[PDB]
């Protein structure tokens, strides 16, 4: 499911702005 | 209630330009504050919880290392964030209480939000109920109506920048990517998951990008995850530009309709960027139960009130290693930051 994919995306933590 | 709003923004613009043209400087000194604990760290330097030694009032003090800001090529960005913070005044915008600098650093002492980062709360609960998400969205909508009237574009909306106060209301933080501009601009900045198509693409853009970001926020708040995500940013940009969006089945029909108008690749149709402006948003069915004036007045009961043990309590934040605030015997980058 979409949720499962998110949980395994590596981007569930705090996201920095692009530099 | 429309006459009042127009009258409200009129006075607001008057108060903003006076301060914008004549910014406040050196309104305090470091030794007036006792450092208590670090609330957050990273590129932006560090934000510490501090206590005014005489009043006993607690604040969130953002400390920036000048040499570091120069290395990161963020000189103008930092000067601008401070110039903006000292000139604006809105219920949902974090307040700048004091600002000063010494040989090594720059300091921005702002109002402390005990409730924690919205990010933390969202990942903790999973997702917010549509009524809960709406309560927050409303505050953002008004905040953008305010900022946009001053020709200020935010450009970094995300759960990570929204703090929760004692009454459960929002305090928008970090204006290091904000800019005062009438018309278009082209800088690639912001956070990947929240970038509008026109930011990713080379063409210039306008304030409409904040409304797209609002769409991403509402979606994440109600789903628990963003509408466009992947392992790497370049993959995320791909999805964003295609603009294909899927909604969780638990999303109400009207929420999906609102999102379809916000996460709209075509500017000629994106709500917030049409002839009726923000009103298309405030008058949308999903917001039918929203009492806009009452929200502005902070009279509405927050659907979620974070726990709070005291004004100096930090249990709603993560733990960070403490580091001595060192001040070099020599003045660094005086010319570069003369305006701070
Ligand atoms: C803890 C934390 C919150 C948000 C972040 C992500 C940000 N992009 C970092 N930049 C920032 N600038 N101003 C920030 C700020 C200003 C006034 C404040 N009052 N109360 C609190 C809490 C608070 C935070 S935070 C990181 C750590």
């Amino acid at each position: 499911t979409t949720y499962a994919d998110f949980i395994a995306s590596g981007r569930t933590g705090r996201r920095n702005a692009i530099h | 209630e429309q006459e009042s709003v127009k009258e409200f923004l009129a006075k607001a613009k008057e108060d903003f330009l006076k301060k914008w043209e004549s910014p406040a400087q050196n309104t305090a000194h470091l030794d007036q504050f006792e450092r208590i604990k670090t609330l957050g760290t990273g590129s932006f330097g560090r934000v510490m919880l501090v206590k005014h030694k005489e009043t006993g009032n607690h604040y969130a003090m953002k400390i920036l290392d000048k040499q570091k800001v120069v290395k990161l090529k963020q000189i103008e960005h930092t000067l601008n964030e401070k110039r903006i913070l000292q000139a604006v005044n809105f219920p949902f915008l974090v307040k700048l209480e004091f600002s000063f600098k010494d040989n090594s650093n720059l300091y921005m002492v702002m109002e402390y939000a005990p409730g924690g980062e919205m990010f933390s709360h969202l990942r903790r609960i999973g997702r917010f109920s549509e009524p809960h998400a709406r309560f927050y969205a409303a505050q953002i909508v008004l905040t953008f109506e305010y900022l946009h009237s001053l020709d200020l574009i935010y450009r970094d909306l995300k759960p990570e920048n929204l703090m929760i106060d004692q009454q459960g209301y929002i305090k928008v933080t970090d204006f290091g990517f904000a800019k005062r501009v009438k018309g278009r601009t082209w800088t690639l900045c912001g956070t990947p998951e929240y970038l509008a198509p026109e930011i990713i693409l080379s063409k210039g853009y306008n304030k409409a990008v904040d409304w797209w970001a609002l769409g991403v926020l509402i979606y994440e708040m109600a789903a628990g995850y963003p509408p466009f995500f992947a392992d790497q940013p370049i993959q995320i940009y791909e999805k964003i530009v295609s603009g294909k969006v899927r909604f969780p089945s638990h999303f109400s029909s009207d929420l999906k309709d609102l999102l379809r108008n916000l996460l709209q690749v075509d500017l000629t149709k994106r709500f917030g960027n049409l002839k009726n402006g923000v009103n298309d948003i405030k008058n949308h069915k999903w917001f039918a139960t929203t009492d806009w004036i009452a929200i502005y007045q902070r009279k509405v009961e927050a659907p979620f009130i974070p726990k709070f043990k005291g004004p100096g309590d930090t249990s709603n934040f993560d733990d960070y290693e403490e580091e001595e605030i060192r001040v070099s015997i020599n003045e660094k980058c005086g010319k570069e930051f003369s305006e701070f």
